[PDB]
């Protein structure tokens, strides 16, 4: 990947405006509801009901975990897969989550991040998010080379 | 299949965003074309791209009335898009790996204007219409 | 939508394979958990994964009577696997992107015994239908 | 990739037994008329109705291409990222071909190789088989790292 300065610019830009806690918590919570099957993998996490994800304090910690797992990525930007390495196998020999689930989630993300934003998530913005999730995503997958 | 939940949920916003629906297929076409390059190949007739180019203004319009149209066809999208099915089927041979692309696209643009409708469940509910209407216009395919 | 044409071809493999179906089910089965790994987590209780095992056969022989089933119901799919689609979804929990491997697995499955039947329209036939099958059971995911 | 003993000698042993202009030929025509909208990619290869797709020449001459570019991966097991490098900016940056797309062609290749091989092609096979097929396909994709 090579990225451009307005790039890297945008990308920790975004995530510098994101409360992990917050959009963690809510990019999560989105998934389990708009995507249902994907709680299967989180079938250690107790209740879940929309009202009932939304409120359950393990998905709220997970989530809150995937954004601190995603700003490992803003701050190693050009050594991604690298820093995945344990990540995907976890993700794959240990999860086995499907890999468009990982889409999936990244889609509800950026929703999360448009909301948020407004105006100012604009599509050369987005670009450079879709990017920075498609590099995510490609080190998040089981890793053939 | 869309409850009825679920197609009130979108015959609404459909309402709420009327105003702003010519802007809304406008920009939703420009960040497919910029986030989704790939999607460029399909429109190689237009040198400017950028939302709020004269083709990009009116190409938009018509991708929202389609949508106009596959809300007001709601209950049977499949005989209600034939024409359009065909269309990307035969006349373009739009990849309908490409449908979710517009999609997702439709639905950030929607959300960064109307941030308040899209509450978990109601998204859930855009989501589902978005997904039949894919799988409508992909109807003629084979 | 399977065309008449697509159910006729579905309805005679159908007839061709039934002394060989529950061999099918099983060798399916056997090549989705070795093939796709990713499935095993469904069926971790099973000591022995081959398609000669007691468990596998057993299942192989339900798979092929839920297909059955679909065959019989084959002018809509959507209705005549509503009980499957939810059991799928909320007894079992099954991400709905494993309906495809195991659809895939038994294509190979049929080809290996019956290569005769797979000349490319009957295959598009069979894909079809085994498309439409999985579309019908991700039906009550949501 | 780490492949074990039984991987790659299974993998040179079915390559060893496909007439490449046969199996690639059929496996291209099979493409084209199962998953139809895969022909907007070829549409400069004459005429593509499925009697004129599998008479059709330029598509033989192709999928006889494809077989021998995947006969360059069985040559070389443990450098096939490399060896793949122009390819996939072929398919990525110059054709813009959809990945969805390479798993579709695959699983057409897979049921041509079943369909010939029979009972030989066991789950056990079918499994290298199908590692080979993802390593390629990964290989061929656009690449992130
Ligand atoms: C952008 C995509 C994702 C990122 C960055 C991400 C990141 C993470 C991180 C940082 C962990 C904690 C690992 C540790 O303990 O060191 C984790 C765990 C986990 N992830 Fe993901 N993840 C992603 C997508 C997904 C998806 C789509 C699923 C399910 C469909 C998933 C399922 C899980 C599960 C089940 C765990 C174990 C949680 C636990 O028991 O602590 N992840 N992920
Ligand atoms: C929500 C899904 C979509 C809807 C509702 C939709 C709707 C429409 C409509 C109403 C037209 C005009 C037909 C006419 O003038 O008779 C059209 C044309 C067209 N569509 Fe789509 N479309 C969709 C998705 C796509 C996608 C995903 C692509 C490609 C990436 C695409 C490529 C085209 C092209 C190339 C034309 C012709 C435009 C021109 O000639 O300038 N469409 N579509
Ligand atoms: C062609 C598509 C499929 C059909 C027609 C089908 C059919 C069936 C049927 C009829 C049963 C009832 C079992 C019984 O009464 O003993 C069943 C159970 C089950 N299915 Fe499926 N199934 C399909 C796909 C899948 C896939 C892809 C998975 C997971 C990877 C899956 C996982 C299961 C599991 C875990 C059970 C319970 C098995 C047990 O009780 O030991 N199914 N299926
Ligand atoms: C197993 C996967 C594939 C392999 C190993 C492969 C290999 C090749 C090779 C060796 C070439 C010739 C490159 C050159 O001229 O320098 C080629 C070209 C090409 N491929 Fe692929 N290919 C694969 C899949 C696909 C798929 C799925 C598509 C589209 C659906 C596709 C579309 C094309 C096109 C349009 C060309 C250029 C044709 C021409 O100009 O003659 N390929 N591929």
């Amino acid at each position: 990947v090579v990225w451009t300065d307005f790039e890297r610019a945008t990308i920790a830009d975004i995530f510098s405006k994101l409360d992990y806690e917050a959009v963690g918590g809510a990019t999560l919570a989105r998934c389990l509801i708009v995507y249902p099957w994907t709680q299967r993998y989180f079938g250690n996490f107790g209740n879940l009901n929309a009202a009932a994800i939304m409120g359950n304090p393990m998905i709220a910690k997970h989530g809150t975990t995937i954004l601190h797992g995603l700003d490992r990525a803003v701050k190693n930007m050009d050594n991604i897969k690298a820093t995945y390495a344990e990540l995907s196998v976890l993700h794959s020999e240990k999860l086995h989550v499907d890999p468009d689930n990982f889409k999936l989630l990244s889609d509800c993300l950026t929703i999360v991040v448009a909301a948020q934003l407004g105006k100012a998530f604009s599509g050369e913005v987005q670009a450079a998010f879709q990017k920075f999730l498609s590099v995510v995503v490609s080190a998040l997958g089981k890793q053939y080379h | 299949s869309l409850s009825s939940k679920d197609k009130d949920a979108v015959k609404a916003l459909w309402g709420k965003i009327a105003d702003k629906a010519e802007e809304i297929g406008a920009d939703a076409l420009g960040r497919m074309l910029a986030v989704y390059p790939q999607t460029k190949t399909y429109f190689s007739h237009w040198k400017d791209l950028s939302p709020g180019s004269a083709p990009v203004n009116k190409h938009g319009k018509t991708i929202m009335g389609g949508l106009v149209d596959a809300v007001a066809s709601i209950d049977d999208l499949n005989a209600g898009l034939l024409a359009l099915s065909e269309l990307h089927a035969f006349t373009l041979r739009v990849d309908p790996a490409n449908f979710k692309i517009l999609s997702h696209c439709i639905l950030v643009q929607l959300a960064v204007k109307f941030p308040k409708d899209f509450t978990p469940e109601v998204h859930l509910s855009y989501d589902k219409f978005f997904s039949a209407v894919a799988r409508a216009l992909a109807e003629k395919y084979r």
